[PDB]
């Protein structure tokens, strides 16, 4: 079983985490998001609520034998918690104009000892997700590595949405290998185009989930293992406050 | 009082690469403060140590290779060309990073990360064999060159070093034509001891395979390397 | 050296850690990113359109060689609307378009060597542009540089005999002389209102709206180049050169084929 | 670093021609100035005390 | 037994809106992950949230 | 000794540009710098000591 100086928790309001597991946090770009207000604002923010600085835990979908290398599942924020889902910080987030926000994530698996393989996670700015934003519904090789181009473009080399998953690497990661973990913590700080973000048009980061050495197991070994997620918005700082965005979705 | 000058022969040439600035033409502009930014790198050597996947089984690239049950001395589980331009390579950031400049210099690494089960155990010789007498056939022949054996247990993975052994300073970084029985010598991956295991678990597993600069490398002179299509 | 690449970082090593050994360091400057972006690469060849000196600027490309030009790196242009302003794309287009088509020479203006590689999201440069006439006999341009974001239909003559190029307080350049180099030089300023530019992709909308459409981010560039000249007969390349680039958050690159052949590449 | 420029000779524009201004923001804002130059209209006689007063109603 | 593995939510959720009907209601509450690993128990507790000093017992 | 070249101005451009730059190799090696810049992914909490602890598996 799990041991020691891997046994830890994540204390977030009325929320907390516990892995009996763990490789440690990875903070990618050494970095975390200060909280500190957006120079481009005249007006003052509305941050450090309480209720909006913990963890939402929901599930991502289910790893089996069949999953293909390299195929993945993208979690667009801050739009996936948004919704009914995001609780006050949903709630707070539709009534204003712009958000300015770090991550911090924790993604589960558990197998058992006689189970075989790897899953990468990591976080990326930018990362091309659905036009929509929403949170893959099953696991892709899509539009893998040359992006997406046009119908006609027949000879064209690639599009803009390109993504050479041999360096998925360069992004900031942690392997969940079975024989290894059952949890992956990453914490990502602002970066963006800009001071504070209009967060209703972009996703400016994607959490995403890929095989890397498909699952293997003898017979009465589980056989499709659950994926789930908890993620915490580190120090959000709000400004622009009107009415309701609304269709929220 | 107007000076007198000698105009050199070259007058009126365009050197894409002058070491000199041109005419500004809409100065005092100020620019929008990007002083929150975070992430930023300055030199590509920062980056070029972060570990990419090596491609197996090329064209049909697997970012691992597998153990078996069965230790062939005969038998390497990988064998990798030590140059810049191996297939194997072309998709490491390494890879592309290099392909921008015309030589390097220093340690490569081959990290190994074990993904079979915690039940399995084995053992693994990894050798780097240096040119001259042709590619090690035998785990006997590479046991004679540079290597390492790898034991399977608590901790994961395993990083071998291929030393910079050479005549020069620096080496060439990509090939003109293909490099016969050259290039800089074969990192081989071969079993020691098989993959052993309890019942009720599978019999083989895949061992993840990555490359990345040492702190060591050093790459010189940018240029660019010949255009293509990645389709 | 035993490591455990799960934790998401791997210390590194020099022949020194598992062998006898010793580290081989030799000091080299030509990797810094500054230095890598800072010579001249062309984004493709332009046309000026007969007697654009002296008349109404119109969009009009010669032979997929138009008349205007985006500052950017990235794709831009639509063969298929060689008449129509140009725009920034989100993909390269091949030479032709149907399978007995060719991807060289490509169709579309950009910095392919940039986009080739470009390991960063963010970054942020001042634009040092050369034009170069295809020519070595007398060559007159005008050229007429916008501000990104700023008026760019450069369409209307207010002056009686005066290309519509010529206009206003815009920043106007000319070269036309028989003792002239013909080439012409200058850089630009970063006129963004961003603080940073996306340099690939950017996940992202145009307007609120969310008239779904993602991957550029709006004003976005350097500004737009306009030309009007005598030799409307000669091309020119348009070049350009990334004055104290400065990169944010790595990212990968352009997939490499799989060599279907050896064990090595080589060139071309 | 720098990039690729060796030149000896002191640059023939300044900075602030040759280059972009690198500004930055700080989180909590700034004042502007008090005044942007000395133009101005200006209002006199505004308030009062002194006049032909007291006579003057309370 | 010691090669099992799971992981459980145990959520505390405050009256007012009826009780959680699913675990993506109670994990807007107050609540705790359990991983199974090395040690067997976890000690959850339910904070006191009250209007008023004391609660009634029965 | 020197070329053929005798001009009493100080070269425009700078040496690193307009030579090569001999460098000197030593026969036992060179350390490279302990860092190449200050980019960098942090891993954090990877021991320990603090927690709700030693109620924790000896």
């Amino acid at each position: 079983e799990n041991l020691s100086d891997r046994v830890s928790q994540d204390t977030a309001g009325n929320t907390v985490t516990n892995t009996q597991s763990t490789v440690g946090r990875l903070v990618g770009y050494g970095t975390v998001h200060d909280g500190e207000h957006p120079a481009s604002c005249a007006d003052t923010a509305s941050e450090k609520i309480l209720a909006v600085e913990r963890y939402y835990t929901f599930k991502v979908n289910d790893w089996t034998s069949t999953q293909k290398p390299f195929e993945y599942i993208r979690i667009p924020l801050p739009h996936v918690l948004s919704g009914e889902d995001g609780g006050v910080f949903g709630a707070t987030l539709r009534r204003h104009y712009l958000v300015k926000t770090g991550w911090r994530v924790q993604v589960q698996c558990n197998a058992s000892q006689f189970h075989a393989g790897s899953l990468l996670v990591f976080m990326a700015p930018e990362y091309p997700t659905l036009d929509v934003f929403a949170m893959d519904n099953r696991w892709s090789k899509d539009n893998l590595p040359n992006g997406t181009r046009t119908q006609t473009n027949r000879k064209g080399p690639f599009a803009m949405d390109h993504q050479n998953f041999w360096q998925w690497t360069l992004y900031p990661h942690q392997f969940l290998n079975l024989r290894t973990n059952t949890t992956v913590d990453l914490e990502v700080p602002y970066v963006n185009i800009a001071p504070t973000s209009s967060w209703t048009q972009h996703a400016s980061w994607t959490l995403v989930i890929a095989v890397v050495a498909p699952l293997t197991y003898s017979t009465g070994a589980s056989t499709s293992l659950d994926i789930t997620a908890s993620i915490q918005p580190v120090r959000p700082v709000f400004n622009g406050l009107r009415h309701e965005v609304l269709s929220r979705q | 009082s107007p000076i007198p000058v000698t105009i050199r022969e070259h007058a009126g040439t365009w050197y894409s690469t002058l070491p000199d600035s041109t005419v500004p033409i809409y100065g005092k502009t100020p620019v929008a403060p990007a002083n929150y930014m975070v992430g930023e790198y300055k030199d590509f050597l920062e980056i070029a140590q972060i570990p990419t996947f090596i491609g197996n089984k090329v064209p049909n690239a697997v970012p691992y290779i597998e153990a078996s049950n069965t230790a062939v001395k005969t038998q390497p589980l990988a064998v990798y060309q030590v140059t810049l331009s191996c297939s194997c390579l072309a998709n490491t950031f390494l890879a592309a990073l290099s392909r921008n400049f015309a030589q390097y210099r220093g340690s490569l690494v081959y990290t190994f990360v074990f993904t079979g089960t915690a039940m399995m155990k084995g053992k693994f010789l990894i050798a780097y064999t240096p040119p001259g007498a042709g590619k090690p056939t035998s785990r006997d022949q590479a046991m004679q060159a540079t290597y390492a054996i790898w034991d399977l247990g608590l901790n994961s993975s395993y990083s071998f070093t291929v030393p910079f052994i050479s005549p020069t300073h620096f080496r060439m970084v990509g090939t003109d034509q293909a490099n016969i029985t050259n290039v800089d010598g074969w990192v081989t991956v071969w079993q020691l001891t098989p993959l052993t295991y309890p019942p009720g678990c599978p019999t083989s597993a895949k061992i993840l395979t990555m490359v990345s600069a040492g702190k060591d490398f050093s790459l010189k002179m940018p240029i660019s390397p010949a255009p293509w299509s990645p389709q | 050296g035993v490591e455990n690449a799960e934790k998401g970082v791997t210390e590194n090593t020099d022949a020194t850690a598992d062998f006898v050994a010793q580290p081989v360091y030799l000091p080299e400057n030509q990797t810094k990113v500054a230095f890598f972006y800072d010579r001249s690469s062309p984004i493709g060849a332009f046309a000026v359109k007969s007697g654009s000196l002296e008349s109404g600027f119109a969009p009009f490309s010669n032979k997929a060689c138009p008349n205007s030009v985006i500052l950017t790196p990235g794709p831009q242009f639509d063969p298929a609307y060689d008449q129509l302003r140009p725009q920034r794309l989100t993909e390269i287009w091949g030479n032709g378009n149907e399978e007995t088509s060719e991807v060289f020479p490509l169709k579309t203006k950009q910095d392919y060597s940039f986009c080739l590689f470009s390991p960063f999201v963010y970054y942020k440069c001042d634009l040092e542009v050369t034009l170069s006439p295809h020519t070595s006999g007398a060559h007159g341009l005008l050229v007429r540089w916008c501000p990104t974001g700023t008026p760019t239909k450069p369409t209307t003559q207010v002056l009686h005999e005066v290309s519509s190029l010529s206009e206003g307080r815009t920043p106007q350049v000319y070269s036309a002389g028989p003792g002239t180099s013909n080439q012409i030089s200058f850089v630009v300023p970063y006129n963004s209102p961003l603080s940073v530019l996306p340099a690939v992709w950017y996940n992202g909308h145009k307007r609120f709206d969310n008239t779904g459409d993602l991957g550029i981010a709006p004003n976005s560039d350097f500004g737009t180049l306009f030309f009007a000249g005598t030799k409307p007969d000669i091309k020119f390349t348009v070049y350009l050169r990334y004055k104290n680039m400065r990169v944010f958050c790595p990212r990968p690159t352009v997939f490499f084929p799989w060599p279907t052949s050896g064990d090595k590449i080589d060139m071309t | 670093s720098e990039g690729n420029e060796g030149v000896i000779i002191n640059n023939f524009y300044s900075n602030q021609y040759q280059n972009s201004i690198d500004l930055s923001a700080n989180a909590t804002g700034s004042d502007p100035p008090k005044t942007y130059g000395q133009f101005s209209n200006l209002l006199s006689g505004a308030v009062n005390a002194f006049s032909n007063m007291l006579p003057l109603l309370a």
